């Protein structure tokens, strides 16, 4: 009894309940992949990986980097804040490359349907200039 | 009424005289904006004020936001684009999106053309992808993060 | 989807895309189609011309490495052919063998995008196509007479091997090794009495690893494995022989249904019971 | 040494299309063979397994594989509906018997060994995702 | 031929009725755990009624088997009434143990 209360899960499973849930979950999402669901494959993925981390790069090498710039007062706090809203901007950010400035994904999703310069006014047309 | 003078004095301000009441009155407009909620009026009002402080020979002489973030690669840890699917310094892959397996491209905004990278996990996807994932779902779509992008 | 006179002499591959949206076939008449087969529609693309001999096989790579169509032929030249903005058009040069390259297949996508290049010399390369830095293509003998198929394995988690179907009565399997940078050999299979045509190993491993290799002398093996480093069950498809040459084998991609082509223009499916018995499970013809 | 040129051959493809080309002019035709294939592309697109409670996917993947015409999928999922019922009340009781090895778990083992016989990748995994998203 | 088809039929029928009054009487008193032991019991039940209806090893799904195991979980556990309850009620049409063993767990309880 104090071992079930001490249990958040509804199954204590191991990896010898199911000894090949990986091989059989990556495959069923390379089939789901050569259909037209590419969210159920990462769905599926996710469980197995959470799984797989539970019991123990193509997604990596670019890191986003804050331009440390030498300020002293309020623009310190508004270097990372969002162009169309001012407001702190902390996931899901749109950067162009032209000019170095960042916008929330709704946001972004906002303004391209009406705008065609950058929110701040610094003059890039960052729908032909962010790569 | 600060909006018909922020509205006026923006034609001719900074493109040939600085004064210190054009810029209350910008500033003052520009928070009332902001108070009731209408960015997008804000914004439309910035890209006017740099339409007109343009002079005749096109210089930009309005304040602008300094530059904030730029992309990295970790490999030779330099920045990705000059202001392909590789880095132009060092060569090495760039991460692809995790739904269509796409890479990043570098070289009438529609959805599918950049990648919404989060500032906490550094992961990408297309905006048309990510919007499509993060409707219906909360967590980074990566193997091994847990970061609710949206 | 019916497609009639596509090509004005003979046929020698018709392969789908990954997405089951076109369909690029090769013939002798030095030329490869493009189509699109969605839904019942069959509208032409594109008439790639650049073989200089008849084209035998075409493969396309995974959309992880865009829209790329691998292609081989008589004159012992690899082409690779390349959609950017609706153009298609040739990008590298796969020229290594002296003879005719027999097989073309891209590896699976968790490998890179590597090319299985398959020569009639008895000689193999796999090859690398990234960006402008191209790879060497490594080169081991993999047969004495000639090879006419090879086939990947499929990476079922996130070593890599390859069958190789030989023209002197002979199956091999072949392992990478990373100490000697190349693929080392690490089984040999001998169930045929005539040229192997086509070997092919099935996507699925569910309990056990299937391949197919089909001959000249009219028959089929379906060797399986149990484990991951175990012997082969050598295993018929047949009582009887088979009325004409096969030429091809194509496993389904999921399921284990095997499609068999003779040389009586037929189309025979293969379906396993549950004791292990290969019935018939469908016919195609013409 | 090349060999004899082929003049027939196949193509499978995700749907279960054997696309087949034929020699004599040349003649490309599909044929439909989705019967032989035991994983089918239209259970995938109504199958849920993360967004509903653990009882809540064995019952719709039971639904949908009882509007599909599949009995035997049908009776497993709603085995492991009833084995994953859960309530908002928490007893000891559930937690004890769910960590038994002669409940849910040998079903799920003897499950795995059925449709691995049955050649059926779609139910193993998604057996699989079930037994794992039930676990929270 | 077809009167033992239709005792067969109605035998699983009101063997599926007495199944859910037994889950019913297991959750007026709030015990889950043998609810769904009932539940998964009737809907064998059901399975094999529509099976008699529409007329290698057995799947952990068929009746006599997920019965079988059910009953081994609780004489492994100690539940004495829902191993005596399956005794009683799916003996005869499915051989679950010897007649001895199911004659002494009857005289015990
Ligand atoms: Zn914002
Ligand atoms: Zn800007
Ligand atoms: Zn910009
Ligand atoms: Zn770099
Ligand atoms: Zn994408
Ligand atoms: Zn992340
Ligand atoms: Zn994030």
């Amino acid at each position: 009894i104090i071992e079930a209360y001490e249990q958040e899960d509804l199954l204590h499973l191991e990896v010898s309940d199911i000894p090949k849930f990986q091989t059989y979950i990556y495959q069923y999402s390379k089939l789901l992949f050569r259909w037209g669901l590419p969210l159920e494959r990462v769905k599926i993925l996710k469980v197995s990986t959470d799984f797989r981390s539970s019991y123990s790069s193509p997604y990596n090498g670019v890191l986003t980097h804050w331009i440390e710039n030498n300020e002293f007062g309020e623009e310190k706090f508004l270097a990372r804040n969002c162009n169309y809203c001012d407001l702190r901007v902390t996931r899901s950010s749109f950067i162009c490359g032209n000019c170095q400035h960042v916008l929330h994904s709704s946001c972004a999703r906002i303004w391209w349907e009406i705008g065609d310069e950058c929110p701040s006014g610094c003059g890039c047309n960052c729908p032909e200039m962010f790569d | 009424d600060v909006q018909s003078a922020a509205l006026i004095s923006i034609f001719g301000s900074p493109r040939y005289f600085r004064d210190q009441r054009v810029d209350e009155w910008i500033q003052t407009y520009r928070d009332m904006l902001k108070s009731w909620e209408l960015f997008s009026m804000r914004a439309r009002f910035d890209v006017l004020r740099s339409k007109l402080s343009r002079t005749k020979t096109g210089v930009l002489t309005a304040d602008i936001k300094p530059r904030q973030i730029y992309i990295q690669c970790q490999n030779c840890k330099q920045n990705i684009n000059t202001p392909k699917y590789c880095c132009p310094h060092c060569g090495s892959s760039f991460p692809r999106c995790a739904i269509c397996l796409m890479p990043l491209g570098t070289s009438k905004l529609k959805l599918n053309e950049w990648f919404s990278f989060c500032l906490s996990c550094n992961h990408g996807m297309h905006a048309g992808h990510a919007e499509e994932w993060f409707d219906r779902h909360n967590v980074c779509p990566t193997p091994g993060c847990t970061c609710q992008c949206n | 989807v019916v497609i009639a006179n596509a090509h004005n002499e003979l046929i020698h591959d018709a392969v789908l895309d990954y997405y089951g949206k076109r369909l690029a076939t090769c013939s002798s008449d030095k030329t490869i189609k493009i189509f699109e087969v969605e839904g019942e529609t069959h509208k032409l693309i594109d008439t790639l011309t650049g073989h200089e001999g008849p084209v035998w096989r075409v493969d396309w790579a995974h959309p992880k490495f865009g829209t790329i169509l691998a292609s081989c032929s008589y004159d012992g030249k690899v082409l690779i052919w390349k959609e950017e903005n609706g153009r298609w058009s040739q990008i590298a040069v796969h020229a290594v063998h002296s003879a005719s390259v027999n097989s073309v297949q891209w590896a699976p996508h968790e490998y890179g995008p590597l090319l299985l290049v398959a020569s009639s010399d008895g000689k193999v390369s796999v090859v690398e196509f990234k960006e402008n830095g191209t790879t060497s293509p490594i080169i081991i003998d993999a047969h004495a007479i000639g090879v006419n198929s090879a086939s990947w394995a499929p990476a079922t988690i996130e070593s890599r091997k390859f069958v190789t179907g030989g023209a002197d009565n002979l199956v091999k399997i072949w392992k990478y090794n990373s100490d000697a940078q190349t693929y080392v050999l690490e089984s040999t299979l001998e169930g045929h009495s005539d040229w192997v045509r086509d070997v092919a190993w099935s996507p699925t491993v569910l309990l056990r690893s299937y391949l197919a290799s089909v001959s000249q002398d009219r028959t089929c093996i379906i060797w399986t494995q149990d484990n991951e480093q175990g012997p082969w069950k050598k295993t018929l498809l047949k009582e009887e022989k088979f009325p004409d040459v096969l030429w091809r084998a194509s496993w389904s991609l999921s399921g284990n249904v095997l499609a068999l082509s003779g040389g009586d223009n037929k189309v025979t499916l293969w379906k396993e019971n549950l004791e292990g018995k290969w019935e018939p499970a469908g016919e195609v013809h013409q | 040494t090349t060999p004899v040129p082929n003049g027939c051959g196949s193509c499978w493809t995700a749907t279960g299309e054997l696309f087949c080309f034929f020699a004599n002019k040349n003649l490309v035709i599909s044929k439909n063979f989705s019967s032989l294939l035991s994983d089918r592309k239209e259970l995938a697109l109504e199958y849920l397994f993360m967004d509903a409670t653990p009882e809540g996917f064995a019952r719709n993947n039971a639904l949908v594989a009882e509007k599909f015409d599949l009995d035997e999928i049908s009776h497993c999922w709603q085995i492991l509906s009833d084995m994953l019922i859960d309530q908002s009340d928490y007893d000891p009781y559930t937690t004890i018997w769910n960590n038994h090895p002669m409940g849910i778990k040998w079903f799920i083992k003897e499950a795995i060994v059925y449709f691995e016989r049955q050649q059926n990748l779609q139910m193993l995994a998604m057996l699989c995702c079930v037994i794992l998203s039930a676990r929270r | 031929v077809e009167a033992e088809l239709q005792e067969k039929i109605q035998t699983l029928v009101d063997l599926i009725s007495i199944a859910t009054h037994n889950a019913s009487v297991y959750l007026s008193i709030d015990d889950l755990t043998n609810f769904k032991i009932w539940i998964l019991i009737r809907d064998s039940l059901l399975w094999d009624l529509k099976w008699m209806t529409s007329s290698i090893a057995d799947p952990p799904w068929d009746t006599k088997k997920l019965i079988k195991q059910l009953y081994n979980q609780a004489t492994e556990t100690g539940n004495v009434v829902l191993t005596v309850n399956i005794l009683f009620l799916f003996q005869t049409i499915y051989q679950i143990t010897e007649i001895d063993i199911a004659k002494d767990a009857i005289a015990h309880f």
